[PDB]
């Protein structure tokens, strides 16, 4: 009777909060000081200071950090097609057809590998991928003609 | 459970560009939980994706999960944004884990999440990893220094011993968690420098989870007074065995006997009394005066003397406890808040209808046929005093 459903009073309750079971951890509490600090701030605070510590010693103003403020990338259009397993259509998530296009294809062709802009990946399933209008990646599949 | 159950915070955390797990301990049905995902996907901006957390503890939830997993299956068969599943409090057996991994929603699962608490539990997941070597498995290694569900197992020694075998599987993503509020203290586990204190060569980690430090956050539904309470609590170094409130933190056992880390400074009355009552139950009748008054101190009120108490006092006590004046249950019903107590309002009705059932000498024609009408009865309900 005492311990049942004791976790909900910590949220949206006007009652004295010294009567309530509220759940922290022991050692993590020390790291808890700032109150009503947005989630985005705390999680970034972790990432941003982890970056600085990694940057300063080993990286020392790395090309990766400089490329970011200047907008340069890893995994360009050709890689992105072969990387992300999820293919979005509207608000729905689908599996990457290239996963089933790449290997199962009888004849698979990667056109102009080292050159990014002209890069093309085609298959005997009749599915071909190329880039158009910069960031837009164009996948072209065909049935018969 | 309390924190991430709100669709608002898990969305806001994801909209900040971060991975998060929607709590399942606050959702008792497929339908009620499907509302949350719908509220999530609405607050989810384009493309953004979240995961789900489930508990192994009791059979009813595991039977509910059969409907729950098929709900997750149906959702992702419909193409739902939720990209992961988290099994908690225990590690499913191989045949149980294979099912989860191989579900119709599998691609939408994209990885499976397990939380080993013991050396044996770790070795169990390794066997789940070798089961499907091509399926990503994120192994979150927690402590008992963590919050909520507890354990007697050290943070280091477990990972210290089992790390080598964990790295023989490429599909295993090692994630250390517990007792971490900051990037600075958690940086050494990432570099692998943390194992050097124990003499073991560098032992890097792939990821880090923060449970506790995110509770005082702005978008969290934690009450203003409760947040201030979590704050003023002083923290500690490596957990100590001696029974006490330790840095505003003392362990306590749930109804099933498993330990729970709760705040014993912010609230010192519930936890310590519970330990008193627990260790004291043979002679409870003798300490009854001491025990029954302490329930009233923590606001777990018994009723005034049961016989002598007037039916009003009965019916007025339920209204007192169930109906908040500040939140205005009538005004609480209009937004359609999930905090709605409606079973409590239905509880009070069955008591009211029992009161008419108890005192009426006649055929019960006039009274019962009135209060039972929808339009009539619901209007009578929103006005408890009347
Ligand atoms: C209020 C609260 C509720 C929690 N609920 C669950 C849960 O339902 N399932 C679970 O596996 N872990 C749960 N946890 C544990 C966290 O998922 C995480 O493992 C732990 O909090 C990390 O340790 P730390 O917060 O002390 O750093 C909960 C923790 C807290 C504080």
């Amino acid at each position: 009777w005492w311990r049942s459903d004791s976790l909900w009073q910590a949220h949206d309750a006007r009652y004295e909060a010294d009567q309530v079971c509220v759940i922290p951890g022991t050692a993590a509490v020390a790291g808890i000081t700032r109150v009503d600090e947005p989630v985005g701030e705390l999680l970034d605070r972790f990432e941003q200071a982890a970056v600085d510590e990694v940057l300063g010693a080993g990286a020392e103003p790395v090309e990766v950090l400089s490329r970011r403020q200047a907008r340069r990338d890893a995994s360009g259009p050709l890689a992105v097609v072969l990387d992300a397993p999820d293919v979005l259509w509207a608000g729905r998530m689908s599996v990457n057809p290239v996963h089933r296009i790449a290997a199962p294809t009888e004849w698979q062709v990667r056109e102009g590998s080292d050159n990014r802009s002209a890069s093309h990946p085609s298959t005997g399933a009749r599915l071909e991928v190329a880039d158009d209008q910069h960031v837009v990646l164009s996948v072209p599949l065909s049935g018969t003609w | 459970t309390p924190t991430t159950v709100d669709a608002k915070i898990v969305a806001a955390a994801a909209n900040a560009g971060h991975w998060a797990e929607l709590a399942g301990g606050g959702q008792v049905t497929e339908q009620i939980f499907n509302d949350r995902i719908a509220e999530l996907e609405t607050l989810l901006e384009p493309g953004r994706a979240i995961q789900f957390n489930t508990l192994f503890l009791d059979p009813y939830l595991w039977k509910l999960q059969v409907g729950g997993k098929r709900l997750v299956q149906r959702a992702r068969q419909s193409g739902a944004p939720i990209d992961g599943l988290v099994v908690s409090a225990g590690i499913p057996d191989l045949e149980e884990a294979v099912d989860i991994i191989d579900e119709l929603n599998e691609v939408g699962i994209s990885h499976v999440v397990f939380k080993p608490g013991t050396v044996e539990q770790i070795r169990s997941v390794i066997r789940i990893a070798a089961e499907v070597p091509t399926k990503p498995v994120i192994v979150h290694i927690e402590g008992g220094r963590a919050g909520g569900h507890h354990s007697w197992e050290d943070l280091d020694d477990l990972l210290l011993a089992t790390y080598s075998e964990l790295r023989s599987r490429s599909n295993i993503t090692i994630c250390v968690g517990g007792g971490i509020g900051t990037p600075e203290r958690s940086a050494e586990y990432l570099s692998g420098r943390w194992a050097e204190v124990h003499g073991y060569p560098l032992m890097p980690i792939d990821g880090i989870l923060v449970g506790t430090a995110a509770m005082a956050t702005l978008e969290a539904t934690t009450s203003p007074q409760v947040k201030q309470l979590l704050v003023e609590t002083k923290g500690t170094e490596a957990w100590v065995g001696a029974g006490k409130a330790a840095n505003g933190m003392a362990s306590g056992r749930s109804q099933l006997g498993a330990d729970i880390h709760e705040i014993d400074n912010a609230a010192s009355r519930c936890g310590r009394l519970l330990d008193e009552v627990a260790g004291d139950a043979d002679a409870v009748a003798e300490r009854r005066d001491e025990i029954i008054a302490a329930m009233a101190q923590t606001a777990k009120p018994y009723f005034g003397d049961v016989a002598e108490m007037t039916y009003l006092q009965w019916l007025r006590r339920y209204v007192e406890l169930a109906i908040g004046d500040g939140n205005s249950t009538a005004d609480t019903k209009r937004p359609d808040s999930p905090w709605l107590d409606i079973t409590w309002r239905d509880r009070f009705e069955q008591m009211l209808k029992r009161a008419e059932a108890r005192l009426h000498p006649q055929d019960f024609g006039p009274i019962e046929t009135l209060f039972d009408a929808d339009a009539d009865g619901e209007r009578l309900l929103e006005d408890p005093e009347a």
